């Protein structure tokens, strides 16, 4: 194989910062992309 | 409560052996026949002298460690000499013949005679552990018996203590300086062997600590009985925490976590600090920083390659006799501010440190200077790289003409293994380098938004 | 009457806890061998809150004492007061940790669990109103540590309306006495952060400072450092056994200083702070308790709290003195430094005043603060693992205990997510915008 390094040392240079994370936010929040059925809202009059 | 094993493989080994036993005996108050007359002690119990001392019915207290090198000679000088009594006699193990610096007979035509009756001695050491904690091996990588028996002897701890830590003590070969022509097969084949049944692997160099004695201890006929008990002086630091109560302790099992950021990057450098004689102690008051400050400079290295050509990356430190946390704070700080000492930027926590009470005892030979507080310290780095730069081509040198080569395989190898641990060297070299990468920067990279 | 029990576990740990049961044994009249011979008789009327009652008035603390090694379980034998001490809380193992937090909370440390878990019992089932627990553990270090974090868990889970106190040693902005602090710190905050009801953040660099540059000590000790750890226990925790204007146990701490149950890391002051010559050239009043205490200098951790916003305070004064003086310099603290504090929380701060001062004192202050200015600590936490953990560096011990190496990110998104909270309610406010209309456009420009 004409000898290469063993160890570990760039394993995780596929991940990158941060430092921070999200935030929470008022905009949407708890949704997710297949929650079918149950339609909006509201009764008939606004709309059916 | 707690035990540890020491273990002195070939003539490197057994005279190490020696400098450290006769401080361990004078450090705890333990005399050359095992006894302790020593303190008027009203309480007692630990006692951490028991963790290296197996105590007698009626007092008398016996090391636990075992010797060995293939002919008797070596060996039979200790039980001759003031510490026939003192040593346990079945623990002094003993071939007829040595291994002639060929690492074939170390590891396999003579090892295989005597490996089980070393191995029938430490099981029956564990059977005196009320808790086996691990193993501390002394040697040399020149020796035949030092290089071919102790990685011998690490396969076989390696099952038989597989999760305990087993922690080599190498006299490593210096730059200019050589104690065999066969020096490189052995430093290899010990090497490339070890590299999977050993924690750690710490180096002094007699080339080294040879200027340490004319410079600083200033002394002109340095004898490698003077020079074993500079040593003895780290051996004695390292072990503190398990000899005496201490502001900071630490585990036999802590200084792999600390110092081996990758398992096959597992030698440390090590030293002792302040190295005076007694007219120069009196013009030096050692303080904190001083001392440690001193321990970092390059020329006060008890191996002799160079900081200078290499990034530091991990370090234990390791503090004696009357000292305060606060200075240690400071003087650590001290020299990361010099970061002119240069250092690898992705381990800022680079130290692991440690502070016992109990000052060091001289083992006395000479005038004595008036010792209040040392320093030892045990350092990963990229030096390494540079001692072994040159051993690696001399390696090649030595298989590329086949010199020797006949003695080795004749007394039970192929040229087949002489290829695979130069190739696993060939990886180490590649490892020690890639220690040495500034690292590239991962900060700003983004997908851009679905739409 | 209302018990709580103290743990304490590795180095660091059962050092500040021999101050604690030294402090607090001199505090109230118990002798080194568990004897009582104190000289107010309010010592004595309230004992249980720390204490049980063995046979021939003898005294023994609700210490409970832990660590994988034999020795500081010797050393704290030998050492003073060791035997007020019960033998049977001595629950000490036999293989160390060696600075491995999971050694701790997976393998050596799981091994000891049971046998912690039973003296918890014992203890607990002989309280009358046990309301907390109280850890002195590391933070950075393992045998404290990485014990610390599945302590709490289970104690978590046996114990659940009871409250969750934790004195942990942080890592110091210069020195490192470990290598794997960040690794051992990450991960104890994702542990710690959905059990405790309060962390105490102490640093030994803010304690240095303190030591060396205003009590003048020439030579600052793990002694001396643990003395000022020891007055803090005692100092939050006065109202609990003795009488005072203004009394309050930790139930009423917690809910002045957490805002949400993720908010409770905090830095701890004690004042006065005073040299020995100094002590005859100042004056000690309520203001001089008030000054101090919001000084940069007087912090615990090592930070300037002016880099970011208190969003609650408490505050715990010993002694005889004028509720109306320390509503009064509370009031000026908050107004001649009112940009000290968030805004979007009112009237910062609790206060409570208990009418016994330290032994060795005429009046005391004790300061807990809640501030988006320590994020710093977090940062330089998070960085540091990162240093170590994009190179895979050290992650072979702790995969050798058996964690996995996808709990590390868990842990770090955890922290990276915990420091932008503290960041995202610094200062604030509402915004708001007035709606805007034109006039018709016309053909002249
Ligand atoms: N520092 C130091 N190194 C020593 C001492 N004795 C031997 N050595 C080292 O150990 C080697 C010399 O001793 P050897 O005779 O080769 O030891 P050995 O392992 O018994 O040799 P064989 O068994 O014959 O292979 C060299 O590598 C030396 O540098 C000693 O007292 N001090
Ligand atoms: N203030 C204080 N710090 C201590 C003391 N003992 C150790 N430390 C520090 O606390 C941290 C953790 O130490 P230790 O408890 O030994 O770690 P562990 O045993 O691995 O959990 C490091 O910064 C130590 O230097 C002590 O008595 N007081
Ligand atoms: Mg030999």
């Amino acid at each position: 194989d004409r000898v290469q390094s063993k160890i570990g040392s760039l394993d995780n240079i596929t991940h990158v910062p941060g430092g921070g994370n999200k935030k929470i936010e008022t905009h949407k929040l708890t949704f997710r992309e297949n929650a079918k059925a149950k339609t909006d809202h509201g009764a008939e009059i606004v709309y059916k | 409560m707690r035990e540890c094993i020491s273990i002195h493989v070939g003539q490197a080994g057994v005279q190490i052996g020696n400098a450290c036993w006769e401080l361990y005996c004078l450090e705890h108050g333990i005399q050359p026949d095992g006894q302790m007359p020593s303190d008027k002690t009203i309480g007692g119990g630990d006692d951490s002298f028991n963790t290296f001392f197996s105590e007698t019915g009626a007092g008398k207290h016996v090391p636990r460690a075992v010797f060995v090198d293939l002919e008797p000679t070596v060996i039979d000088e200790v039980r001759t000499g003031t510490y026939r009594q003192l040593f346990h006699p079945e623990q002094l193990i003993t071939g007829k013949e040595d291994a002639a610096n060929n690492y074939a007979r170390g590891h396999y035509t003579i090892g295989k005679e005597i490996i089980d009756l070393v191995l029938d001695r430490i099981r029956k050491l564990a059977d005196q552990c009320t808790g086996l904690q691990g193993f501390l091996v002394f040697h040399s990588f020149g020796g035949g018996t030092g290089s071919g028996f102790t990685s011998l002897l690490m396969e076989r701890l390696s099952v038989d203590y597989g999760k305990k830590s087993k922690l080599e003590f190498s006299i490593y070969p210096a730059p200019q300086v050589s104690t065999a022509v066969v020096e490189p097969y052995n430093s290899i084949l010990t090497t490339h062997t070890t590299l999977e049944h050993s924690d750690c692997a710490f180096m002094v160099d007699n080339e080294a600590i040879y200027d340490i004695c004319r410079r600083n201890l200033d002394i002109e006929r340095p004898t490698y009985t003077n020079l074993n008990r500079l040593i003895s002086q780290i051996v004695s630091s390292i072990t503190a925490s398990l000899r005496f109560d201490g502001a900071l302790n630490v585990d036999l099992t802590e200084f792999q976590t600390n110092l081996v950021p990758y398992p096959r990057i597992h030698f440390p450098l090590a030293t002792y600090a302040p190295v005076i004689s007694a007219e120069k102690a009196y013009h030096e008051q050692l303080s904190v920083a001083e001392i440690t400050n001193a321990c970092f400079e390059p020329a006060n290295q008890m191996v002799k390659c160079d900081p200078r050509h290499g990034k530091y990356m991990a370090c234990c430190l390791l503090y004696r006799g009357d000292v305060v946390p606060k200075d240690v704070n400071a003087a650590i700080a001290t020299i990361k501010t010099k970061r002119s000492i240069q250092f690898v930027d992705w381990c800022p926590t680079g130290f692991k440190v440690g502070i016992n009470y109990q000052p060091p005892t001289v083992v006395p030979g000479g005038d004595l200077a008036k010792v209040q507080r040392a320093v030892c310290m045990l350092s990963n780095t990229t030096a390494i790289a540079e001692a072994w730069a040159r051993l690696d081509h001399k390696f090649d040198l030595m298989y590329a003409k086949r010199a020797f080569v006949h003695w080795y395989v004749g007394e039970g190898m192929e040229e087949g293994e002489f290829s695979e641990a130069r190739e696993d060297m060939a990886a180490l070299e590649k490892d020690y380098e890639e220690v040495g990468v500034d690292s590239v920067e991962g900060e700003g990279e983004e997908e851009g938004e679905e739409y | 009457m209302r018990e709580i029990v103290h743990i304490q576990a590795g180095q660091c740990g059962n050092q500040i806890g021999a101050k604690f049961w030294e402090v607090i044994s001199d505090e109230h009249g118990i002798d080194p061998t568990g004897s009582y011979h104190g000289d107010s008789d309010l010592q004595l009327e309230r004992i249980n809150v720390y204490y049980n009652e063995a046979a021939g008035n003898k005294y023994v603390p609700r210490a409970i004492l832990v660590d994988l090694e034999p020795g500081t379980m010797d050393s704290v034998r030998s050492g003073p007061f060791g035997q007020i001490f019960r033998p049977d809380n001595f629950v000490f193992g036999q293989s160390g940790a060696g600075n491995n937090w999971a050694k701790g909370h997976y393998t050596e440390g799981a091994e000891l669990v049971d046998s912690v878990l039973d003296v918890v019992r014992k203890e607990s089932e002989s309280c009358d109103c046990l309301q907390g627990f109280q850890l002195t553990h590391s933070l950075g270090g393992g045998t404290g540590s990485g014990m610390g974090t599945l302590l709490i868990s289970k104690i978590r889970e046996e114990y659940p309306d009871r409250i969750m106190n934790t004195f942990s040693v942080v890592p110091s902005p210069k020195v490192s006495d470990t290598v794997v602090e960040p690794y051992n710190a990450t991960l104890s905050v994702h542990q710690l952060v959905e059990n405790t009801d309060e962390t105490y953040c102490i640093d030994n660099e803010a304690l240095y400072d303190i030591c060396f540059r205003t009590l003048k000590l020439t030579t600052p000790t793990y002694g001396d450092l643990n003395h000022l750890v020891s007055a803090t226990m005692s100092g939050v925790t006065t109202c609990l056994r003795f009488p005072g204007q203004l009394n309050a146990d930790l139930r009423k701490l917690a809910v002045n200083m957490v805002p949400f149950p993720r908010l409770h890391f905090f830095m701890p002051g004690f004042a006065p702070l005073t040299s020995r010559g100094s002590q005859q050239y100042r004056a000690l009043t309520v203001p001089e308790l008030t000054q101090q205490m919001f000084d940069a200098k007087n912090m615990m951790a090592a930070c300037d709290p002016r880099h970011g916003r208190y969003l609650t305070v408490a505050a715990v004064f010993r002694g005889r003195m004028s509720m109306k003086e320390v509503d009064e310099q509370m009031l000026n603290v908050q107004n001649k430094n009112s940009s000290y504090f968030v805004e979007w929380i009112p009237n910062n701060v609790k206060t409570a005043v208990c009418d016994i001062p330290p032994r060795g004192l005429k009046m005391s202050a004790t300061f807990i603060g809640n501030s988006t200015a320590i994020q710093e600590l977090f940062k330089r936490i998070s960085e540091q693992f990162t240093a170590m953990f994009r190179r895979k560096a050290f992650l072979h011990w702790y995969t050798g205990e058996g964690m996995d190496e996808m709990e590390f990110t868990e842990a770090e998104s955890n922290m990276n997510d915990l420091v932008s909270e503290y960041q995202q309610y610094q200062d604030a406010t509402a915004d708001e915008q007035g709606e805007f209309e034109e006039e018709g456009e016309e053909d002249e420009a």
